[PDB]
Protein backbone atom coordinates (compact mmCIF):
# COMPACT_ATOMS: atom_id res chain seq x y z
CA UNK A 1 0.00 0.00 0.00
CA UNK A 2 3.18 2.28 1.00
CA UNK A 3 3.97 1.94 -2.70
CA UNK A 4 0.32 2.33 -4.42
CA UNK A 5 0.32 5.93 -2.12
CA UNK A 6 4.04 6.20 -3.74
CA UNK A 7 3.26 6.73 -7.28
CA UNK A 8 -0.13 7.43 -9.80
CA UNK A 9 -0.63 10.17 -12.32
CA UNK A 10 1.07 13.60 -12.11
CA UNK A 11 -1.61 16.43 -12.87
CA UNK A 12 1.11 18.34 -13.86
CA UNK A 13 2.54 16.57 -16.67
CA UNK A 14 -1.24 16.16 -17.19
CA UNK A 15 -1.16 19.40 -18.20
CA UNK A 16 1.42 19.19 -20.54
CA UNK A 17 0.03 16.33 -22.02
CA UNK A 18 -2.68 17.68 -23.09
CA UNK A 19 -1.30 21.12 -23.96
CA UNK A 20 1.17 18.84 -26.43
CA UNK A 21 -2.30 17.14 -27.55
CA UNK A 22 -4.29 20.22 -28.49
CA UNK A 23 -1.54 21.82 -29.93
CA UNK A 24 -0.73 18.63 -32.27
CA UNK A 25 -4.57 18.57 -33.05
CA UNK A 26 -5.13 22.10 -33.01
CA UNK A 27 -9.02 21.08 -32.73
CA UNK A 28 -11.68 20.35 -29.93
CA UNK A 29 -10.67 16.86 -28.86
CA UNK A 30 -13.21 15.13 -27.27
CA UNK A 31 -12.99 12.98 -23.82
CA UNK A 32 -12.75 9.77 -25.45
CA UNK A 33 -10.51 10.69 -27.94
CA UNK A 34 -8.41 12.28 -25.57
CA UNK A 35 -8.38 8.97 -23.38
CA UNK A 36 -7.22 7.30 -26.18
CA UNK A 37 -4.30 9.24 -27.52
CA UNK A 38 -2.83 9.66 -24.17
CA UNK A 39 -1.89 6.10 -22.62
CA UNK A 40 -4.52 5.47 -20.19
CA UNK A 41 -3.24 4.54 -17.25
CA UNK A 42 -4.77 6.43 -14.24
CA UNK A 43 -7.54 7.28 -16.40
CA UNK A 44 -10.28 8.30 -14.03
CA UNK A 45 -7.95 10.86 -13.00
CA UNK A 46 -6.98 12.10 -16.69
CA UNK A 47 -11.09 12.72 -17.16
CA UNK A 48 -11.32 14.30 -14.33
CA UNK A 49 -8.62 16.88 -14.97
CA UNK A 50 -9.51 17.67 -18.43
CA UNK B 1 -21.40 3.15 9.94
CA UNK B 2 -22.33 0.64 12.33
CA UNK B 3 -24.44 3.00 14.71
CA UNK B 4 -26.53 4.42 11.31
CA UNK B 5 -26.56 0.73 10.22
CA UNK B 6 -28.76 0.02 13.66
CA UNK B 7 -30.45 2.78 13.61
CA UNK B 8 -32.09 2.76 9.60
CA UNK B 9 -32.61 -0.88 10.12
CA UNK B 10 -35.87 -1.98 12.20
CA UNK B 11 -35.50 -6.01 13.25
CA UNK B 12 -35.95 -9.08 10.65
CA UNK B 13 -34.78 -7.11 7.23
CA UNK B 14 -31.19 -7.49 6.76
CA UNK B 15 -30.72 -4.28 4.97
CA UNK B 16 -32.32 -0.95 6.48
CA UNK B 17 -34.58 0.11 4.30
CA UNK B 18 -32.61 3.15 3.50
CA UNK B 19 -29.31 2.04 2.05
CA UNK B 20 -27.76 4.82 1.04
CA UNK B 21 -24.54 6.61 2.87
CA UNK B 22 -22.80 9.72 1.73
CA UNK B 23 -18.88 10.28 2.63
CA UNK B 24 -16.90 13.93 2.33
CA UNK B 25 -13.70 13.63 2.97
CA UNK B 26 -14.37 9.91 2.63
CA UNK B 27 -10.96 8.61 3.66
CA UNK B 28 -8.70 11.81 4.07
CA UNK B 29 -6.66 10.68 6.69
CA UNK B 30 -6.36 6.92 6.49
CA UNK B 31 -3.38 4.62 5.06
CA UNK B 32 -4.41 3.06 1.42
CA UNK B 33 -4.79 -0.60 3.19
CA UNK B 34 -6.30 1.09 5.85
CA UNK B 35 -9.63 2.89 3.67
CA UNK B 36 -9.46 -0.52 2.12
CA UNK B 37 -10.30 -1.98 4.91
CA UNK B 38 -13.12 0.84 6.17
CA UNK B 39 -14.61 0.13 2.84
CA UNK B 40 -14.51 -3.58 3.43
CA UNK B 41 -16.49 -2.38 7.13
CA UNK B 42 -19.06 -0.65 4.85
CA UNK B 43 -19.34 -3.74 2.57
CA UNK B 44 -20.26 -6.21 5.38
CA UNK B 45 -23.03 -3.41 7.05
CA UNK B 46 -24.13 -3.91 3.28
CA UNK B 47 -24.46 0.10 2.39
CA UNK B 48 -24.60 1.89 -0.64
CA UNK B 49 -22.04 4.60 -0.62
CA UNK B 50 -20.87 8.22 -1.46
Amino acid sequence: DFWDAFNGLDREVLIQQTLQLLAKENRPVGLAELAELLPPAHDLETFAVW
Amino acid sequence: TASLSYALSPAGSRYPLFGTIILDEAFSRSSHAVAGRIIAALREFGLHAV
